[PDB]
Parts: structure tokens; C-alpha cells; sequence
RNA sequence: ACCAUCUGUGGGAUUAUGACUGAACGCCUCUAAGUCAGAAUCCCCCCUAAACGUGACGAUAAGCGCCGCGGAGCCUCGGUCGGCCUCGGAUAGCCGGCGCGCCGGCGGGCAGAGCCGCUCGCCUCGGGACCGGAGCGCGGACG
RNA sequence: GACGUCGCUUUUUGAUCCUUCGAUGUCGGCUCUUCCUAUCAUUGUGAAGCAGAAUUCACCAAGCGUUGGAUUGUUCACCC
RNA sequence: UGGCGCUGCGGGAUGAACCGAACGCCGGGUUAAGGCGCCCGAUGCCGACGCUCAUCAGACCCCAGAAAAGGUGUUGGUUGAUAUAGACAGCGCCGAAUCAACUAGCCCUGAAAAUGGAUGGCGCUGGAGCGUCGGGCCCAUACCCGGCCGUCGCCGGCGCUGGGCUAGGCCGCG
RNA sequence: GCCGCGCCGCCGAGGCGGGAGGGCCCGCGGGAGCCGCCAGGGGUCCGCGGCGAUGUCGGUGUCCCACCCGACCCG
RNA sequence: CCCAGGGGUUCAGGGGAGUUACAGCCCCCCCCCAGGCAGCAUCGCCGUCGCCCGGGGCCGAGGGUCCGCGGCCUCCUCCCC
């Protein structure tokens, strides 16, 4: 019913053109890890673009004007609110269902995460030219918790990476009993391989 | 790194096209885009053909270049291609993802269930091991 | 379940001009539009509750209220379709579960 | 214009034996072990022959800017291959008129203490990259002699050192004091 | 002329108007490159209204047929001298192309006329085009597929398809 | 009341620029790939404010809070129409198994183009199984 | 940088008369904030007909500062 | 000469004049100009070929900022000149091509103004950029077919009656 | 260039007369006649189902509210 | 089936060891346009709605014959009962 998508390796405004298609359409979307969104262009490009945002303030009033957030999740939501009719009660509806969030958080750690080929750095970008990460773009304009967020992603794919080895003699076990057993599964392996379930 | 490579006589496999889902054989090289192959044993006749269609396999025929149909398919017999391909796991996963469109509602019941006997007898092996490596 | 999932992605519209009369429905399978001729003329509904109850069909009355549609046609390539129904959707519905029903048959 | 192969092929010493991952080289001589990771050239690279090594880098289908990294590529290892073996021996001179330039190398060559410098009385103190030492030349009054493996981390350490003897607000055609480069060489001398 | 999908060499026979001053005139034949046969007669009353005192009023067009490939299956090297107008002046070129018809290297020259010099096709006149053998090529991009056993990878190759499964849980490669 | 007195601050990426390695272009080259130093600028810390943002915690009145899927009912508001309980990532290579090797698999069948769940009930064959499964159940690890 | 020549600016003036004549208070000063850079000074550099000192040219650059007075209503000048 | 004024409509973000097309009230269909990453209907095509990296990139009538002059950025083309009686570059060695001028695309320099800001915005760099094209698709009060209303035109029809002919009525057609 | 003849080429551009047969055709020979059928002067069914007085059915355009789209103040 | 029977020539994206050899390519001749099968089926264009069949959507306005057929008007035979 929610569509998880990893941030990571996507670029920022191929995913949010298709994220803020997604919530129009009634579902809820969750993008986990901005700070490893790619922008492409050289560094010095999206950092001189976002430093150029930040001059766009209210003369009068700053507090008013336009506010800069500097996580690169409020990063990723602000450009997905740019495609979105976000002054209208069907646009505030898309908004409430996405939920962006920088690294990958316990609500969403022990999760399948969805990844975007329509949107992937290898796929629309060439190898030979520059890009950009989200996660150091933000941390050169104010974001704070870039170092704590990198050590809670770190212990993060040490518990991820225990459960997959787990998970791979699970595989080695399944594997296994199904040698030990062929000889009661044989009239079943071979319907499924008659109907192309297996090969 | 790369161990298959455009070159004459090398086996491609059409993803989409007009031929999708047949062998050629690359005979000539017309430019870094297109090819010019040539299936004789397949059914699809000399003609030019891009590279973002073609997907190189493991096999290589000795055709001369720019030799005609004539022995682009003596090549084409001489090294078996036909049979090695239906042989290969290639074609053995193509033929098990046709079979599994084409089920009807009672090929799917009966893939139900023997699927769900199947699973409850190896889940119970990986059951029995587990209790008895401990 | 005996229904396609679709979504109602809007009313049939350019830029500036919008004809409630038309629906543009989103099949959840369907992404091309050399697939969407095996929904032409299907029954659509959009199932919805209201505080009062209303008589059903076939059983007792209850909160749940419908409006019948049809698939029409095909809407571009990417497997869009359009849908007249006996009354205009509401405006609410607009990213909401439409039934496509397999009903009329053609297999 | 996009050519169809542009390789080039690197000769190797039996004294060094070459490991590729990927396209991070991992050359291992009598001097040392180096490792260059060129994940960022996109090109590929195979060793062939079991004796008398070569490095073969080719690059398909790339245009005039792709092609000029091949080269890169194969002069790069060859730095790595004199640099386990030979070694890289950059000679640094002191240049003065009037005040000498006191050297005094500490933390066993990882850092190169800079006074009376133009007579002035702040010091600069220069460390050294990992791997580099330094260390006053013998048989020469000042000479500096900087030392390593890597060629990239050896004349990087050099300009720093030069850099930090740099005159502020004169004609520097007229004050040539300062710490410069004059000879690049190898440790062992074949 | 638009240059509108792939071209065809049409082979275009016209004279003028047969005057009681002046009987019987000769037939000119021109090698049109039009994407039809109505394009093909307009454009054989540009070039011999402005190379003869000829015009599509007083004069009429015996044959207007297209030409086929007499080698289809055969990869053969091409030579376009042509001539066109830039936004400064006019300049005379000549290109270097592969392919199996002479009317799909002459539709591959608009493609490239247009992709590195943006020349548009009213710009360009195409004067000669002769197969040629792959001894008397000058261009190295053409050259360098006049080798035997070429062999070349496929490095990098760009996922297609990137909507058929939009959001998967596997990330694509992108080497095979 | 500078008309008395006290205090006023740290880093990060970098600009200009000077360089390193090194091609293109046998040489050369600060640049093409990759690196270094680098500032009254820029960002941030320090500092002021504290959001239709919020955490921990205390105390919680014949009333009132927990605990009996309370045990039955009357008004209201929305959806919705099987789950997936997870490596890290590479993309000019990757994945799996076995003590830097070897073996095996790659248009991904150890496959998200997938996996898993899915006979209308209630009793009877014993033909295959030892699926010993099922808890408004009682305890113990793991957050 | 002569003879030539190509631009830019809207802090001069002119040209125009589009808005306002059932009215947009109009010169300067004072006060006060912010902005621009076509940088005078300070920060970091490059160049010299840069030995030092002083100065000139140019670059990144508007963070910071650009004063006190005589005369004049004067902006503008001039002088201490 | 057309148009605006006297005129709405689709498109150009926007806007008296531009592009398309002019208007009774509706249904279905099809288009124009213009579009089809998201806002925003449509390419969620396994589109084609190239060009281009921009520390002020670029992004299409009117139209809403550029010039002269430059670049050993990159890609084309043109006209010449040296070279296996051994050139170019580097110290006779080296052993395969090389050099010069000119021209044309894109990018770059030239390129400085005042509240914070404008390919419309988000954003886009295996393109959502520029050029050349293909297939498909999107909708205007335009076009086609159908209903209804009114006007106008019929050398209109009917005094020859179940209904009918208040003929100042009724009916038919375009 | 015209005119005449001859030869030759012309799916069958073809037309006339006749001959051996084979077999494909005709709004020729069938209409002041009875019966039906119907791609024939604009739709019908000589088809059918569910729901039923205290909580439901239809309307409530013009009472309130919600959302999408359009939409700047008249003279 | 190099179609076979006589052969000639020719280069190179040069196979085998420079011109067919342990692959082929091209240009030409005299023998039944050798036969045999396909016919815009890698590449166009167009029909005397061109012949037939099917599917989806939209609606029935009006309300006192023409044009195609078939059976019988002629006797039987077969199938089906
Ligand atoms: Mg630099
Ligand atoms: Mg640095
Ligand atoms: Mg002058
Ligand atoms: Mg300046
Ligand atoms: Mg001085
Ligand atoms: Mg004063
Ligand atoms: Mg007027
Ligand atoms: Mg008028
Ligand atoms: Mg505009
Ligand atoms: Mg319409
Ligand atoms: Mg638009
Ligand atoms: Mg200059
Ligand atoms: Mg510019
Ligand atoms: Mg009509």
C-alpha cells in the first residue's frame, strides 16, 4: 500500500517528477535516504544554484520569505512540491502522502525498498559526466546532522547485512532440502516445470 | 573484462523488432549504430539491423565477408547453432516464461497446487534439519 | 475479488477547459495503449459510503452508494482509458478506487 | 569521430607482481606496496601472459577526450612501477641572499620546520604526506632530500614546502630566496 | 523541400514545350532525392530553371520514376559533394557515408547536415553522390570500418525499457 | 553618560591565484580524468527568536484511571478489497558456494519479468506425511 | 591609443506625450534603512618602465568603512 | 490589405492587435495552431541520427538584453605544404605521417545596477538542450454526424373533413 | 514531319465474320398472381430482474456545505 | 541443386600459404531467358464501399412506398423423419 523507494543513486528531479505523479494518483510514497540523491552537473554548479536560493528572501521581512531548508529530505520535498498544485486542496492531498526522510529510519529499516530506473544516475546520466550528491550539498549549506546520520546509516547496514547472512543460509538450507527431498516433490517440480514455473 | 564482442559471425539474439525473439548472424558492420545480419536458419533474410536491438550470445560462426546466404547457413549448420541455443539456458528460460503465459485458469489451479504441497514438504525438511543440527 | 483496480486520475480536459462528462480512469495493470481494448465497454463503479442509507440490491439497505460507468475508449499511450458515467464523478474521487468490472464479457 | 579501440600496453618488471580488482591496480615491489583506484576513467584493463607481465588498457568507442585518458592510465602505473622498485628522490635546494633558510626536520621526516626565512621570525612548519620522509641532503649545504613511493604524494609534499617559502609584496624577479625543486629522481639509481 | 523521413532517389526526365520556332528538345535527366514523386518534379524545376532557360510553365516532365538499389545487401561506401548556405555564405563539402542505398546516405547527409552544421534542407544541394571503394575514402570515421575480423564490445549499454517495470526492487546492469 | 566601567569568538567547502601528477600532441602543459594550498566573500558554529514542530518526566480531583476482544447497543467519519519480515552496492562487471584461490550462475529462474498466501462448508479412504499442526493460552531471548 | 569602429548604462540632457489636471504635494538639507559595483580604503592575488619605500594596472570581491568644517537655499563646486 | 476598436473561443505562462479559428443550446467523432518529465489533457515509443559541459549553459513567431572582436574547448569542411632518397616533435638517433592557412556548427571570452526572482514554475545534462526527421497521442464556441430552439428562404403544402383548418392556423423542406 | 503499304510487337486497347469442341455466363425467355423474407420511405421487444409505511423511494434547479475547473469591479 | 557442361578476368575489410589454394568477393561470355517457387512476400504505390467477417462508444429524431430476394403458380429425386 506504500511505495518505499530508495534515494539513493536517484537523481532529484527524474524521481520527484515521478513521486509527485504517484501521490496525485492516491498512493502514499516514502522516500528513504535523500542525502544520497544525485543532481547532475559538477558540484560547484548545484551548490552555486542552491547559494543563489538563498539570497531569495524577503527584503522586508526574512521570516516571511522564502524559507530554505537544508535537510536533503526538505530538500527533495521542496522539489517535489514544485510539481505539485501544492496552493489547492488536491495538492496538499499529494503532499500528505509522501514522507521523505534523510538515511533509512527504524520505521522503515526492516523493509523492501523500491528503486526507480526511470530516474537512476546509470541510466539517464552519462559516465563520464559530473554529478552531484544531495547529502554534500546540504551539509556545505547547513545541514547539521550529516555526520550523525552517517554513523546511524553505518550501524544500520551492519544489522542489515547480519540478517543477510542469516538470510543466505536460509537460501543454502531451502537449497539443500530440496535435494533431500526430491524424491517426494518429483510429481510436484514437474507440473511446475511443465507450466514454465520453473526450469 | 568484456568476453562477447560484435564481430562477423557473432550469434545475436533480437530482443524487440520486427524478428523479436530470433537468432541473426552478424555478417557485416556498417556503422557504430547498425549491422548487417542474416538469420537463413531462423527466417529472418539479410537486412540492416541496429545494435540497441541485438543481444550478443556465446556463439561464433565462420562466415566469410560479405559472403552470400549460401554459406552464411552452411556456418550456420556447421556449428549447430540451432541446437546448442535450444539447448542453452537461454532459450530454456524464454521457453519457461512463454509456457507460464500461455496458463489457462486450470493450469494455474493446478500450479497452486502443487506449489503449496511442494513448499510444505521442503519447509518441513529445512524443519527437520534444523532440529536435528541441533 | 472480481474487480480491476483503477484509479480516477481526472475529468476529461485540455488546459484552461474541463468536461466533467468524461472520466480518465488508470488501470492498475494496464501501462500501454495496445492494452487497454480488453476493457472497452466494461462496467465501472465508484463504491463509496454517505451517512444515510440506501436501498441495495439484492440485500438490505446500508451506507454504501455507486455510480455505474462504462470504458469507453482508449486516452494516449500509456494505457489511460475514459469512462462516462450516469453521473459526473465528484471532484473527491479524483485519486480514488474505481471497479472495472469483467462484465460485459467479450472472452 | 568516435574510434573504434585505442590501446596502449604496459611493460612489467618481474620484481613486481600486479593484482587488477576491477580497475584498482595493486602493484607490490621490493620498496613497498601501492594501490590506485581509476574507477573514474571507465576504460578497461587486463594483464596478459603469466610470465613477463603487460598491462593492457583499451578504451572502446570514445572521442578525443576519452582517448587522452588511456595514456593517463598507463603513466600512472608506470610511476607505481618505478616507485615500488626505484623509488622517487625529489632534491629540494634552499635559495638565499642574505638570511639562510634553517631547515630542522622532525617526527622522523614527517615534518620540516621553516626559519629565518627573509629574516622573519615566524616559522613554518610543513608536514609531509603519508609515506613521504624527509630529510636534510648530505654532501650539500641546503639540500633537502624527499623520499617515497608515490609520485603523486612526493612532489605534492615538495610544493609545499615550496610554496611556504613565498615572498609577500616584493618583486619576487628580485628576492629569489626560497625552497625550490632541482632535481627529480629515484632512490636507486639503475 | 522538407527531407521528410527516408528519401528516394527518383529519377526525373523532363524538356521543354515543343515550339513550331524551335522543335524538338533535348531531355534533361536529374537525379532527384525527394521523400516523393511531388516533391521530386518541384525540385527538378529548380535546378534546370536556374542551369537552363527552362521553365515549369513552358515546359513538361516525360518520366518520373523512382530508383531502386541495384545492391541492397551490400554495405557500400558514399560521396556527397554538395553545396549550402550558411548564415554567412555558401560553401561547397564533401561527405563520407555508409549505408545500403544511395537514398538512405543521401536521407543520412540531411541528418548530418543539419546535426553539425545546421543546415536545413532548403539550404542544401546535393551535386554528386557515386559509390566508392574503400581504397579512395578520406574520412577516418568511415575508414575505420574498412577492416576485417572488427571486433568491438558493447560497453555501458543503456537500459532501455525504463517504464515497463517502473519501481523494481533490483537495480539494472548495465553489462552483458 | 566612550562623560564612568566591562565583554565582543571557532570551523568547513572553496573564489581569485599559485601549484602537483599527467595526457591530448613521442616533447611540453595547473586540466582533459584525477589531486594540493587557498581569502575582509560564501556556509556554519558562537549568538537572538522558537513553528497548526516536538522529547523526557512529575502530579493527575462520590468522581476518575488501567484490566474481562468490556458483554450487548445508539449516533458519526474516512479509506480500503491478499502479503513480501529488509545486505551493501557494482555498472569498462556482478552474484552464489567452498578453504588470496577454486568451482558454479549471468539478457539477471538462488530471477520484483519475481517470491509467498490462496478447494464453498460439514463428515468419511489411508493412498501419500512424522506437514504435529492449532492458542482471546503461560514464560524466555532480540528493540 | 591617433585615424577608425563595436557596444553598454539609465546617477546628465534631449526627444516623445502612454498613465495621471472631480490634484500622485514639488527643490534641497536633516533623519533613517536597505540595495547596486563601474572597489577609494581594508582581505587574498596577478602585472610593471614592481630594488626598497611610495605608486600604477588588473583579478576574486560590496563583508566593513568612506568623516569634521568656512561660503552658498543650492544639489553641484571650492577650500580648510 | 488584414486586424483591433464592435469579439468571445484554442494556443503564445501572462497580454485590445500575434498563430489557429470567429460564437444559438447539447451528444459522439475528428482536427487546426500549439503541444505531450511533473504542475497540466497527451510519447510510461526499448523513436532515429548527430551536436553540445557552460565557476553568468541552453531551451523556439510577435516577444520582452546583445555586438565588434577572440579560443591549441569540441566537431565539420575547404585550399595548400613536407614525408620510408626517411619529415613533425624530442635528445645522428627515433620510425609514421605531419604541418600551415581559411571556413562553419555548439560552447566560451567579450557581458556592469540598484527590494529577492523568473526557459511560466519545479527541474532537466544516455536530454525535459540545439538541428534534422518518423510513428503515436492531446483539445477549440473550428470541421463532420445527430437532437432541440429561433431566424431566414421555399413561384412551399392544406378551404377535398382517429386527428384536423385559433387559415393572424396547421404542416413540410433547406 | 505528313501519306500509303508491308513486317513485327502490343493481359484481353480491341472490334467484326466463321469454324472443332470443351464450360463460365444473361435486367432474354418471370408477372394487372397469391404467400412470406428483408442491409428497403428515423425503434422496437408479441424480452426480463431486483426493492416495498417508521425507514426507505423520487424530486428538493432556487437551503447549507464540500471538492475539480473557470473566474480581477461595476458604470 | 556453387544448376550442370566449356572457361576468361579481377581486385581486397587478403581466407589458405600474395589472387583461391584448407573461405569467399566482383566483373564478363557461349549452352533448354538450366529448370524448379515464390511476386512489392528487406524495400513502394493503388483499387469498380474491392471481397467477407468482427468489436467498442454515442442515439431512435419523426408518428394516419421505392429497391432487392425467396416459396407457390412445373413434374420428380436425395438427405432429414
Ligand atoms: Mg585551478
Ligand atoms: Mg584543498
Ligand atoms: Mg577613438
Ligand atoms: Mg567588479
Ligand atoms: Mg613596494
Ligand atoms: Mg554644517
Ligand atoms: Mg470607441
Ligand atoms: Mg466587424
Ligand atoms: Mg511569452
Ligand atoms: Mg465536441
Ligand atoms: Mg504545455
Ligand atoms: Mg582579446
Ligand atoms: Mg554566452
Ligand atoms: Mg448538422
Amino acid at each position: 500500500q506504500v511505495l518505499i523507494i530508495d534515494g539513493r543513486g536517484h537523481l532529484l528531479g527524474r524521481l520527484a517528477a515521478i513521486v509527485a505523479k504517484q501521490v496525485l494518483l492516491g498512493r502514499k510514497v516514502v522516500v528513504v535516504r535523500c542525502e544520497g540523491i544525485n543532481i547532475s552537473g559538477n558540484f560547484y554548479r548545484n551548490k552555486l544554484k542552491y547559494l543563489a536560493f538563498l539570497r531569495k528572501r524577503m527584503n522586508t521581512n526574512p521570516s516571511r520569505g522564502p524559507y530554505h531548508f537544508r535537510a536533503p529530505s526538505r530538500i527533495f520535498w521542496r522539489t517535489v512540491r514544485g510539481m505539485l498544485p501544492h496552493k489547492t486542496k488536491r495538492g496538499q492531498a499529494a503532499l500528505e502522502r509522501l514522507k521523505v526522510f534523510d538515511g533509512i529510519p527504524p520505521p522503515y529499516d526492516k523493509r523492501k525498498r523500491m528503486v526507480v530506473p526511470a530516474a537512476l544516475k546509470i541510466v539517464r546520466l552519462k559516465p563520464t559526466r559530473k554529478f552531484a550528491f544531495l547529502g554534500r550539498l546540504a551539509h556545505e549549506v547547513g545541514w547539521k546532522y550529516q555526520a550523525v546520520t552517517a554513523t546511524l546509516e553505518e550501524k544500520r547496514k551492519v544489522k542489515a547485512k547480519l540478517h543477510y547472512n542469516k538470510k543466505k543460509i536460509i537460501v543454502k538450507l531451502r537449497k539443500q532440502a530440496e535435494k533431500n527431498v526430491e524424491s517426494k516433490i518429483s510429481k510436484y517440480t514437474d507440473v511446475l516445470k511443465q507450466y514454465g514455473i520453473l526450469v | 573484462v568484456f568476453k562477447r564482442y560484435v564481430q562477423i559471425g557473432r550469434v545475436a539474439y533480437l530482443s524487440f523488432g520486427p524478428h523479436a525473439g530470433k537468432l541473426v548472424a552478424i555478417v557485416d558492420v556498417i556503422d557504430q549504430n547498425r549491422a548487417l545480419v542474416d538469420g537463413p536458419c531462423t527466417g529472418v533474410r539479410r537486412q540492416a539491423m541496429p545494435f540497441k536491438c541485438m543481444q550478443l550470445t556465446d556463439f561464433v560462426i565462420k562466415v566469410p565477408h560479405s559472403a552470400r546466404q549460401k554459406y552464411v547457413r552452411r556456418a550456420w549448420e556447421k556449428a549447430n547453432v540451432n541446437e546448442k541455443w535450444a539447448e542453452s539456458s537461454w532459450a530454456k528460460k524464454i521457453d519457461a516464461r512463454q509456457r507460464k503465459a500461455k496458463m489457462s485458469d486450470f493450469d494455474r489451479f493446478k500450479v497452486m497446487k502443487a506449489k503449496k504441497m511442494r513448499n510444505k514438504i521442503i519447509r518441513h525438511e529445512m524443519k527437520k534439519l534444523q532440529k536435528e543440527a541441533t | 475479488r472480481l474487480w480491476c483496480k483503477a484509479t480516477f486520475a481526472g475529468y476529461k480536459r485540455g488546459l484552461r477547459n474541463q468536461r466533467e462528462h468524461t472520466a480518465l480512469l488508470k488501470i492498475e495493470g494496464v501501462y500501454a495503449r495496445d492494452e487497454t481494448e480488453f476493457y472497452f465497454g466494461k462496467r465501472c463503479a465508484y463504491v463509496y459510503k454517505a451517512k444515510n442509507n440506501t436501498v441495495t440490491p439484492g440485500g438490505k439497505p446500508n451506507r454504501t452508494r455507486v455510480i455505474w460507468g462504462k470504458v469507453t475508449r482508449a486516452h494516449g499511450n500509456s494505457g489511460m482509458v475514459r469512462a462516462k458515467f450516469r453521473s459526473n464523478l465528484p471532484a473527491k474521487a479524483i485519486g480514488h478506487r474505481i471497479r472495472v468490472m469483467l462484465y460485459p464479457s467479450r472472452i | 569521430m568516435k574510434t573504434i579501440l585505442s590501446n596502449q600496453i604496459v611493460d612489467i618488471p618481474q620484481n613486481v607482481d600486479i593484482s587488477l580488482k576491477g580497475r584498482t591496480v595493486t602493484v607490490k615491489g621490493p620498496r613497498g606496496v601501492l594501490r590506485k583506484n581509476f574507477n573514474h576513467i571507465n576504460v578497461e584493463l587486463c594483464l596478459m601472459g603469466k610470465k613477463k607481465r603487460r598491462l593492457r588498457v583499451d578504451k572502446w568507442w570514445g572521442n578525443r577526450k576519452e582517448l587522452a585518458t588511456v595514456r593517463t592510465i598507463c603513466s600512472h602505473v608506470q610511476n607505481m612501477v618505478k616507485g615500488v622498485t626505484l623509488g622517487f628522490r625529489y632534491k629540494m635546494r634552499s635559495v638565499y641572499a642574505h638570511f639562510p633558510i634553517n631547515v630542522v626536520i622532525q617526527e622522523s621526516g614527517s615534518l620540516v620546520e621553516i626559519r629565518n626565512f627573509l629574516g622573519e621570525k615566524y616559522i613554518r612548519r610543513v608536514r609531509m604526506r603519508s609515506g613521504v620522509a624527509c630529510t636534510v641532503s648530505q654532501a650539500q649545504k641546503d639540500e633537502l632530500i624527499l623520499e617515497g613511493n608515490d609520485i603523486e604524494l612526493v612532489s605534492n609534499s615538495a610544493a609545499l614546502i615550496q610554496q611556504a617559502t613565498t615572498v609577500k609584496n616584493k618583486d619576487i624577479r628580485k628576492f629569489l630566496d626560497g625552497i625550490y625543486v632541482s632535481e627529480k629522481g629515484t632512490v636507486q639509481q639503475l | 523541400m522538407k527531407a521528410s523521413g527516408t528519401l528516394r532517389e527518383y529519377k526525373v526526365i523532363g524538356r521543354s514545350l515543343p515550339t513550331p520556332k524551335a522543335p524538338s528538345p533535348p531531355l534533361y535527366r536529374m537525379r532527384i532525392f525527394a521523400p516523393n514523386h511531388v516533391v521530386a518534379k518541384s525540385r527538378f524545376w529548380y535546378f534546370v530553371s536556374q542551369l537552363k532557360k527552362m521553365k515549369k510553365a513552358s515546359g513538361e516532365i516525360v518520366y518520373c520514376g523512382q530508383v531502386f538499389e541495384k545492391t541492397p545487401l551490400k554495405v557500400k561506401n558514399f560521396g556527397i559533394w554538395l553545396r549550402y548556405d550558411s548564415r554567412s555564405g555558401t560553401h561547397n563539402m564533401y561527405r563520407e557515408y555508409r549505408d545500403l542505398t544511395t537514398a538512405a546516405a543521401v536521407t543520412q547527409c540531411y541528418r548530418d547536415m543539419g546535426a553539425r552544421h545546421r543546415a536545413r534542407a532548403h539550404a542544401i544541394q546535393i551535386m554528386k553522390v557515386e559509390v566508392i571503394p574503400a581504397s579512395k575514402c578520406r574520412r577516418p570515421a568511415i575508414k575505420q570500418f574498412h577492416d576485417s575480423k572488427i571486433k568491438f564490445p558493447l560497453p555501458h549499454r543503456v537500459l532501455r525499457r525504463q517504464h515497463k517495470p517502473r519501481f523494481t526492487t533490483k537495480r539494472p546492469n548495465t553489462f552483458f
